[PDB]
């Protein structure tokens, strides 16, 4: 299966060189599913915030981008209330060369500046555009929750 | 003498002639009208000249079409019509030639030159006394305004005006006309008397004929139609005929009448469709009546039918009622006289264009004198009043003094009727009545009653064309006439009310009124305004406008309130009426000489009467329940008119400030008393909450509330202008200031209520209104309301608690504060926290800004401080460009551009732009960060924490102290009034202390931090104010009795999670500051409720971050989780070219790479003996401004050929590999044509494709060594290709055949040439490859290190070259070489096929002939050198000019010296016997330099060939190119001229030096491309040399000399500034607003495929690609004085210098043929519609 | 002054970029080395995006730094 | 729970729709109140298309909110 080899050399790339603040690993029984880590950048409101990610991969990974869902509480304008960050240009007719590390770095970059156009959490978008108090406070408390959420899987 | 009688007899007999007697069809109107025009022109020009002999002094004696005399023989010779209709006479009067240079010399008198379409207007923003003073081209002197803001504007259709040169009052500084920088026959008494007589007779005839033209009057046309109907059904035709004869024009010089016609009139009631339907219903007989008749109505009036018998026409005349078009019935003689007057007006306009200066200065003066002289002939001329009296007695009231003007009719005896004059009595000026102030109406007035007054009064009777002509001939002539300007002003003022009433109530097309032009060209003058104010006529104007307004008034709440127009106004006259009246008031006030004049009792009461109607006229109610279905639109008119009034007040303030003399304080006190009394006369519901506290009852969420309250704004202004004590004294004794301040506070409360989105149930219109109330463009309404509230608080020293209860009541917070309702269930529901945030901001604003109570040295300093504060509060968020900064700052602050620029320079520091398309930004100075208070009024738009954190970051010494620093509140008492120091009284009161305590307690209990930061900042400000008032270590006792310190301690000793660090740090700072002030009285309070051990531990807690433990545990958690991830990865691993669609498939399908294949404009021949072409060495890019843009004929033909001839095409590509099958699927699915498409990766335009083979150097020993020393046979390199397959081979055949067939990039000439087969494609492909290499070299010329420039930064270009080489090699190997049997480009003895034929032969020999490259280069170079030496030595125009040519070259640069061995070699090659000097080394040196410079491009292209050869044979990715054991970059970096040439010869040629090469014998080979080698351009190839400043192309277009394009080079093309500039060729292209905006310059006279045009007006360069119709606009490489680019740079007329780097980037984009790619990439998805 | 840049797949791009150079010019060098259009590229340093109008020194870029390329996520 | 929906013309409709409802249910309510074909319309929230499968709470839409409705 071409998708299996795709994930295999993605894992090789991760094991060799991992982008700063990003880490991932698949599961033995099903390599299709993944567990991913993201650290909020230094100057962002998400400083030192570690947030888990879950990536259920469709069988035709080259044709269809993986279905991605956050495993921790997130308050971001581009992140749905279910934690399902949505990707819709990765499935276009001509997609650029991408791997899981690339999309994880894209999410990490998005964590600094949101995309007000086409938002996912409408209240988060309105809170970011003006009245930043509740936005920054909610980001800080989500960082606290993500820190507190000790996982034992 | 007899001249007057003769003129009258001739003019009053036009219908008496038999030619005009009978009515004719529409096609016979045209020739009859031409005959009338010619006859009138001829007759009047004959008469105006003395006996008809003075014409040659005016017009050309012998014009064209001579062979029937030029001028009329006598009076009878000019009056006859047999000659005119026979087309025998000639239009001598026409002066439409090229000699008309509008040369007008004036001294003091105004230029008065009307502006044609496309002419510039030079509105200097500093010399002009106002914004209306313009200048014309011939009157503009650029020397006067070095370093000014000259906003150049292009005249349009709707823009009509005159120049103002020589008007000393209109310019702040004296100016010099450009003309001044460089036997009389019309001055005798007889001629001036004669012209006066002619003009007087003309105007008297005009007034006489139109005085009886009551038929098209809007007030009467209706009952004319009704009465004519009545007599046509009741069948009594005798009185119908009597009525028609009465209405008919009359002069003293069956039964139904005849020679009648029907005329309709234009209007704005209907569009084209309804008018056409009405015409079609009117008379079906009129052919094409829906087509021909409709457009004539578009210009004035038209005639739809005409016949002798009235019965037929009358039946069709009743089309008036069908659609309401104002159609009238008129006699043929009356129409003839009306047309005669129209042509008379045309003649008078034409007479103003005669070049004779003396004739003009006499004609204008006499015409003005006749216009302004008293109108006699009133008695003799027919009085029209008896007719309207007799036929319409019902509408004519006998006793009414306004019986006449209500019908737009003169008075008995032909006098101006009585206007609705209203003078107010002094006894009614004591107070401002709630309704209209009482006035008296005089019943007698003594008008001058002159010709001009009659003409202006008849303005409602004319048609559009005749109207516009009359204004254009009268208004500019009289207004510019310095002798008759004041007289014109008086005459139009005396009749102002009649004009205003006409344009308001009785006018068919109000927008064409003359009053707008009258006010614009008259009232905008200090002398006229001063004269108006000296009389009471200004009061008459104001009261006329007030009478216009009062018809739509309404009564609401005891006052008179304006209302939106709801009556039927299909003519829309009322909108124009209001706009014109308000503009007139504002203009007249703007130019008041004495600032006291508007404040005088009569003037002030009239102005306040005008402004009162709009005081709180607009009311909104908070919609609740269901959202409004449709957004309200009613507010627009209220916005407009209240903006006009606000501008009125601001203009009054401006004229008060600018005038040196001050204003008497008594006038200010009287104004304050009047306005305060009127506003206290309001009725307001009252209520009591406690026993002895009484406040107004008003629920903002339920009841109507108004944003704009101009009267309170005026009151705030007037109070500010005087002392506080004097303002209090001027207040009425029996008055309550809360009554007048509660409306301002209501506005503030409503704004803060809608800010938090409480009024979302109303439409977006209410939000638009609210945002308009904030930062209002014309005036600071919000700040004035805050000032009024501050005054109300400051002037209640007896019942301070009442103020706080009232203030907090309107916010609807009193229910919560008193405990009536809980905090959560206030009327605001969950939005209570935001409302409280706004409330705290409002209180802080009340306390902090004491600007209105300060006393500055001058009003200029006050304005400067306002500007500085606005800039500071607009900049500190982030650095911003000049345009955005101007956009943010309120409009009334930016008008004084010099002051704004000075303040901006003082406040911020300029940050230069870094990129190539970015604006220069301004960064606020760090030292000014300490002066920013993030809660003051100016920061209203932003939030609080964000501004706080930004200021903290800019104020923290490091990232550690981002949240550990506090913002000192900005409260001060510097330069403050004595009575203003007590603003802290309401804060230091017990009630407000309880309010603060309750707010803090609810914040702790509910744990909401939304308003906590604002509240802490407010408490800090209160403490700072108390310290400033009382002194050191002072604390307000109010916060001591109520223990707030416990609440602050609870804030401080939180869990660091309920509140952020900024809240916690601020609270502890407040505790420490107040505890340090007095610890004993304060430590007792803490232990009273929190015990003792908290307090004792607090001191231990003090003097010893918290998150350091948090950060450490976060880091430990990170380490644990990353270790877990690594363990999971380890256990998982222990458990176990790029396509566009076929990823990892490794398919053998060939990767076809999209490419662009099109001509280039960079190929041009270089004429020999040209020092500018070969001498100057190139140190990279440059630009010489001193030489004007210019093109030579041969070069222009070269560009045209390059556009046309296909032998100059070049391949450029993006190198994006794509499968052939995937490419076919892309073509089919996306439906792009195979001919032209866009790359599916970069979206770049592409037309041709070329595949890449799987190259490899395995199992071979190829290198550059045997390429130089052995054969370069194309097969000896094709051996690199891998072995192929039969399927692969046939696939290659198929793909190459389809590419050959389907690609049009291949030249049609060689396609149709004889013996052309598929094997000949290799030759033309190699030609295109050599052309691409030449393009690369030409582009590389622009870089500083030209020796090795082509090597660096051309990786993509080198990839394209390698791709092309591999593709052509694959084609040749698969198909086969053609053995060079066929020549694609024959060596014709008349045409040059390629400009790089030398390198073309080099390529042909190297690739095709299996011979060594090092010998082919020597052969080509030797042959070219021999040809060039023969041409240069045997050339002419130098034998006696060698000395001057050498001197010119030495002026350009340095000529190399030839050594004796080189002397001998050059002499051996060829010697000349023309050497007549002692030492002939000069010609040899010149030949040496010329040959070296000519050969250098070929040498560099050969090096590029070697480079691509190495790249094709490179061992490793990082392998430096080496030749004969030397690195090319190392051995050529610091090599110049002859040394560089010799080193290159050693590197690439089998020879060793230039001398050694010359020593080689004359080997002759008959290659087609070596015979008569063409010479190409040597110097730098680039775009034109633009001027240093773009202002030159606009300001000094007359001075600059530029080549022009003859296409449509007419119609004042020598002065219009609509042109573009072609950067490719320098040919200026005029835009005449026709034929696709003149895109024809691409199709001819320039390079066709693409070009770049510069627009100086918009300061943006446009790029056009002709294959589609597409084009784009990008910022021109010009950088404004204040860092700006694009269209924003040229606006405001700033100096616009040239940025070299941006222009070099543009040149590099153009040269490399990236312009089509750039254009394709810019649109993106938009470019798809082209294909 | 030398920096490294890793593309979307992971291929390292070697660049020599002046400290005062702009990010737009950096993307121009990226497309020169590879061919991905500059408007299709976003650079991230330490997880934060880079804007065109600021230099490399203003973003705290040292010798042999690593700058990444990311996707768009316009959805 | 009231949210305002702005149509193409400019008219606005208020809906008392619970957050637990679906976007398709919002379209059904709009059709029931105005007789507009839900298939043609595409409710978009501040530049983001709304999926009929997801609920209002999934997009976290609450209290007053303006939802432009484009046919
Ligand atoms: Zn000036
Ligand atoms: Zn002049
Ligand atoms: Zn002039
Ligand atoms: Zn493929
Ligand atoms: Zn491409
Ligand atoms: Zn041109
Ligand atoms: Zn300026």
């Amino acid at each position: 299966t071409p998708a299996r080899r795709r994930l295999m050399r993605d894992f090789k790339r991760m094991k060799e060189d991992a982008p700063p603040g990003v880490s991932a690993s698949p599961l033995p029984d099903n390599v299709m599913v993944w567990n991913a880590m993201i650290i909020g950048p230094a100057d962002t409101p998400y400083e030192d915030g570690t947030f888990r990610l879950l990536l259920e991969f469709d069988e035709e990974y080259p044709n269809k981008p993986p279905h991605v869902k956050f495993l921790s509480e997130m308050f971001h304008p581009n992140v749905y209330a279910n934690g399902e960050i949505c990707l819709d240009i990765l499935q276009n007719r001509w997609t650029p060369t991408y791997d899981v590390a690339s999309i994880l770095t894209s999410i990490q970059s998005l964590f600094n500046d949101p995309n007000p156009a086409s938002p996912a959490n409408v209240e988060a978008a309105t809170l970011f555009k003006d009245h930043k108090s509740q936005y920054v406070k909610r980001v800080k408390e989500t960082v606290e929750k993500s820190w507190e959420d000790d996982m034992d899987d | 003498g007899s001249l007057q009688g003769h003129i009258r007899r001739t003019l009053r007999s036009i219908h008496n002639l038999p030619y005009f007697r009978y009515t004719r069809g529409p096609t016979e109107r045209a020739d009859m009208s031409r005959a009338l025009k010619e006859f009138i022109y001829r007759y009047l020009y004959f008469v105006i000249s003395n006996s008809g002999e003075n014409l040659p002094t005016l017009f050309n004696a012998h014009p064209k079409q001579k062979l029937l005399t030029v001028f009329p023989d006598s009076l009878e010779d000019a009056v006859d019509i047999d000659k005119i209709t026979s087309q025998q006479t000639i239009p001598f009067y026409k002066i439409d030639e090229s000699r008309i240079g509008d040369v007008h010399k004036h001294t003091g008198r105004n230029c008065g030159r009307k502006f044609k379409i496309g002419e510039p207007l030079y509105r200097c923003h500093e010399c002009g006394c106002d914004d209306t003073c313009v200048l014309c081209i011939h009157c503009f002197n650029p020397k006067d305004h070095v370093n000014h803001h000259v906003c150049t504007d292009i005249c349009t259709e709707f823009t009509s005006g005159i120049c103002d040169c020589g008007d000393e009052e209109a310019w702040n500084s004296p100016l010099h006309c450009k003309a001044e920088e460089q036997e009389d026959v019309w001055n005798d008494s007889v001629n001036i008397a004669l012209v006066e007589l002619v003009l007087a007779e003309v105007f008297d005839y005009f007034i006489d004929v139109f005085n009886q033209n009551i038929e098209p009057l809007p007030t009467i046309q209706k009952d004319i139609t009704i009465k004519l109907r009545e007599m046509t059904q009741q069948g009594k035709m005798y009185e119908r005929a009597q009525f028609l004869n009465d209405l008919k024009y009359e002069n003293d010089y069956k039964i139904d009448p005849e020679n009648y016609t029907v005329i309709i009139y234009n209007d704005e009631y209907h569009n084209y469709s309804q008018a056409t339907t009405a015409l079609r219903q009117g008379v079906p007989d009129n052919v094409h009546i829906d087509l021909l008749t409709s457009r004539i109505d578009g210009e004035g009036r038209a005639m739809l039918k005409c016949s002798q018998d009235l019965s037929s026409v009358l039946g069709g005349f009743f089309a008036v009622q069908t659609n309401g078009l104002s159609a009238t019935l008129t006699s043929w003689s009356e129409y003839l006289h009306q047309e005669t007057c129209k042509y008379i007006i045309l003649w008078i306009t034409h007479c103003l264009n005669i070049p004779n200066s003396s004739f003009q200065t006499t004609f204008r003066n006499m015409m003005g004198k006749t216009l302004c002289s008293e109108y006699l002939n009133a008695t003799e001329c027919r009085d029209m009043t008896p007719v309207v009296e007799k036929y319409f007695s019902n509408k004519f009231d006998k006793n009414d003094p306004y019986r006449y003007i209500d019908l737009s009719i003169l008075a008995d005896g032909n006098q101006i009727p009585l206007g609705h004059h209203k003078i107010l009595p002094e006894s009614s000026t004591h107070s401002l009545s709630p309704l209209i102030n009482d006035v008296e109406t005089p019943t007698s007035r003594t008008y001058s009653n002159t010709r001009l007054q009659h003409i202006l009064y008849f303005d409602n009777r004319y048609w559009k064309r005749l109207r516009k002509d009359i204004q254009n001939v009268i208004i500019p002539t009289l207004a510019s006439s310095n002798l008759y300007k004041p007289i014109f002003c008086q005459q139009v003022v005396e009749i102002f009310n009649h004009i205003t009433r006409s344009v308001a109530y009785m006018d068919r097309e109000p927008q064409l009124t003359a009053i707008r032009e009258c006010v614009v060209q008259l009232f905008t003058c200090p002398t006229n305004a001063k004269n108006i104010f000296e009389n009471q006529s200004f009061l008459d104007i104001v009261w006329s406008i007030i009478d216009i307004f009062k018809e739509f008034c309404k009564v609401e709440g005891g006052v008179l309130i304006w209302q939106r127009v709801q009556k039927s106004n299909l003519t829309k006259s009322y909108s124009i009426s209001f706009k014109q009246g308000l503009y007139t008031v504002e203009t007249l006030l703007s130019k008041v000489h004495d600032p006291n004049i508007p404040l005088r009792p009569k003037e002030i009461i009239s102005l306040l009467t005008l402004c009162k109607l709009f005081n709180g006229a607009w009311k909104i109610k908070r919609k609740e329940g269901e959202h409004v279905l449709h957004e309200d639109q009613n507010f627009i008119s209220y916005l407009e008119y209240t903006t006009s009034i606000y501008s009125i007040i601001q203009t009054a303030e401006k004229v008060s400030e600018k005038s040196k003399d001050s204003i008497d304080s008594k006038l200010f006190l009287n104004a304050i008393r009047i306005i305060s009394s009127f506003l206290g006369n309001r009725s307001l519901t009252y209520k009591l909450i406690y026993d002895s506290h009484e406040v107004i009852k008003f629920s903002v969420s339920h009841e109507r509330v108004a944003f704009m309250n101009p009267l309170q704004t005026m009151l705030s202004f007037l109070i500010e202008k005087v002392s506080l004590k004097d303002a209090y004294e001027a207040l009425e004794d029996c008055s309550d200031f809360l009554k007048i301040s509660d409306f301002s506070l209501r506005s503030v409360v409503l704004c803060s209520q809608i800010d938090v989105g409480f009024w979302v149930r109303n439409g977006m219109s209410v939000l638009h209104q609210a945002s308009y109330y904030k930062n209002n463009p014309e005036l600071g309404s919000y700040s004035r309301d805050i000032h009024l509230n501050q005054l109300a608080i400051l002037w209640e020293r007896d019942d301070i608690p009442r103020i706080i209860y009232n203030i907090l009541d309107r916010w609807e917070l009193l229910d919560w504060f008193t405990g009536e309702v809980d905090y959560q269930h206030t009327v605001y529901e969950d939005k209570i926290s935001f409302i409280i945030q706004q409330f705290i901001a409002f209180i802080y604003q009340i306390l902090t800004e004491r600007q209105y109570f300060k006393t500055f040295s001058s009003l200029k300093d006050r304005r400067m401080d306002q500007i500085k504060n606005s800039i500071i509060y607009n900049l500190y968020m982030k650095p911003l460009s000049y345009s955005k900064l101007l956009r943010s700052v309120p409009d009334y602050l930016t008008e004084d551009t010099t002051e704004f620029d000075e303040a901006l320079e003082e406040v911020s520091v300029f940050v230069e732009p870094k990129g190539l398309a970015d604006n220069g930004v301004f960064k606020l100075k760090a030292s000014l960060y300490a002066k920013v208070d993030p809660l003051k009024l100016l920061n209203l738009e932003n939030e609080f924490e964000s501004s706080a954190t930004i200021i903290k970051s800019h104020l923290a010494k490091d990232k550690d102290e981002i949240a550990k620093v506090v913002l000192i509140p900005q409260v001060s008492i510097k330069q403050l009034d004595k009575d203003a120091l007590n603003l802290g009284a309401f804060t230091r009161n017990t009630v407000f202390a309880k309010v603060v305590y309750k707010l803090l307690q609810v914040c702790l209990d509910m744990e909401d931090s939304t308003f906590l930061n604002e509240l802490l900042h407010l408490v800090h400000g209160i403490f700072r104010d108390d310290e400033l008032i009382n002194g050191k270590d002072s604390i307000p006792e109010a916060y001591l009795s109520k223990p707030i310190c416990n609440l602050l301690l609870s804030i401080a000793n939180a869990k660091s999670d309920v509140f952020s660090e900024s809240i916690v740090r601020k609270a502890d700072y407040l505790l420490e500051k107040m505890i340090m002030k007095k610890p004993n009285e304060l430590f007792e309070s803490l232990i009273a409720s929190f015990g003792n051990q908290y307090v004792n531990d607090y001191k231990d807690k003090k003097l010893r971050t918290e998150k350091e433990r948090k950060r450490r545990l976060a880091k430990k958690h990170q380490a644990r989780l990353l270790a877990k991830f690594n363990n999971q990865q380890t256990k998982f691993m222990k458990e176990h070219f790029t396509c566009a669609l076929c990823q990892d498939s490794s398919s053998t399908d060939f990767f076809v790479i999209p490419a662009y294949h099109d001509h280039s404009p960079i190929f041009r021949p270089g004429n020999i003996f040209n020092p500018n072409e070969f001498m100057p060495m190139w140190d990279g890019f440059y630009n010489d401004d001193e030489k004007q843009a210019y093109i030579d004929d041969d070069v222009l033909e070269a560009l045209k050929e390059n556009g046309s001839c296909g032998s100059r095409k070049v391949f450029v590509s993006c190198n994006h590999h794509i499968h052939h099958n995937c490419f076919k699927r892309y073509v089919q699915k996306k439906r792009f044509s195979s001919n032209a498409f866009i790359c599916p990766l970069c979206q770049t335009f592409s037309n041709c494709t070329l595949p890449l083979c799987q190259t490899s150097k395995a199992n071979t020993g190829l290198s550059l060594d045997m390429f130089l020393e052995s054969e370069l046979s194309l097969d000896t390199l094709s051996r690199l290709f891998k072995p192929f397959t039969e399927e692969n081979y046939r696939t290659i055949n198929s793909i190459f055949s389809l590419m050959i067939s389907q690609c049009q990039g291949f030249d049609k000439a060689v396609r149709k040439r004889a013996n052309f087969s598929h094997k000949d494609v290799s030759l033309i492909l190699s030609v295109h490859w050599a052309n691409t290499i030449s393009m690369l070299e030409i582009a590389s010329r622009l870089e500083k290190p030209y020796s090795i420039s082509f090597f660096r930064s051309r990786e993509q270009k080198y990839k394209t070259l390698k791709n092309i080489l591999v593709c052509i090699m694959l084609f040749t190997f698969v198909i086969g070489k053609p053995s060079m049997e066929f020549e694609p480009y024959p060596q014709q003895p008349d045409t040059v096929w390629n400009q790089n034929q030398l390198f073309q032969y080099i390529v042909r020999s190297a690739l095709f002939s299996p011979v060594s490259l090092r010998q082919t280069v020597t052969e080509a170079l030797t042959t070219f050198s021999r040809q060039f030496l023969r041409d240069f030595l045997q050339g002419l125009s130098d034998a006696e000019q060698v000395t001057k040519l050498y001197a010119k070259a030495s002026k350009i640069g340095d000529v190399l010296k030839v050594s004796e061995q080189m002397l001998f070699a050059l002499r051996t090659i060829s010697d000349v016997r023309m050497e007549g000097l002692d030492s002939e080394s000069i010609i040899y040196d010149l030949a040496y330099t010329f040959l070296l410079k000519s050969l250098l491009p070929t040498i560099r292209r050969c090096l590029v060939f070697i480079k691509v050869l190495h790249e094709l044979v490179k061992d490793s990715e990082n392998e430096t190119l080496v030749i004969n054991g030397h690195e090319v970059e190392e051995e050529l970096e610091f090599e110049d001229t002859a040394e560089f040439v010799n080193k290159a010869l050693k590197m690439i040629t089998e020879k060793e030096s230039l001398v050694d090469l010359l020593t080689t014998q004359e080997s002759i080979v008959s290659h087609p491309y070596l015979e008569n080698i063409p010479y190409e351009y040597c110097g730098i190839i680039k775009l034109i040399d633009l001027s240093k400043y773009l202002n030159t192309y606009v300001t000094q277009s007359k001075e600059i000399k530029l080549r022009e394009e003859r296409s449509q080079h007419m119609k004042n093309a020598d002065n219009r500034l609509d042109f573009k500039i072609c950067l490719t060729c320098g040919v200026k292209v005029h835009l005449r607003a026709d034929r696709h905006e003149m895109t024809k310059h691409l199709n001819k006279n320039c390079f066709k495929p693409f070009g770049a045009f510069l627009m100086p007006n918009s300061s943006e360069v446009c790029l056009h690609l002709t294959q589609p119709p597409s084009n784009i606009f990008i910022s021109a490489p010009y950088l404004n004085s204040h860092g700006e680019v694009g269209r924003n740079a040229m606006r405001r007329g700033d100096l616009t210098t040239l940025n070299l780097k941006r222009y070099e980037h543009l040149n590099r984009l153009w040269i490399n043929n990236e312009i089509p790619g750039y254009i394709s990439r810019v649109m993106g998805d938009e470019f798809r519609v082209t294909i | 002054m030398q920096i490294f840049v890793k593309t979307l797949t992971g291929k390292t791009i070697t660049l020599e970029v002046e400290p005062s150079d702009t990010i737009e010019n950096v993307k121009a060098k990226i497309q020169d080395k590879e061919g991905i259009p500059p408007d299709q590229q976003r650079l991230i340093f330490a997880g934060k995006q880079l804007e065109d109008g600021r230099t490399l020194s203003d973003y705290n870029i040292q010798k042999e730094s690593t700058l990444h390329l990311v996707l768009r996520l316009r959805g």
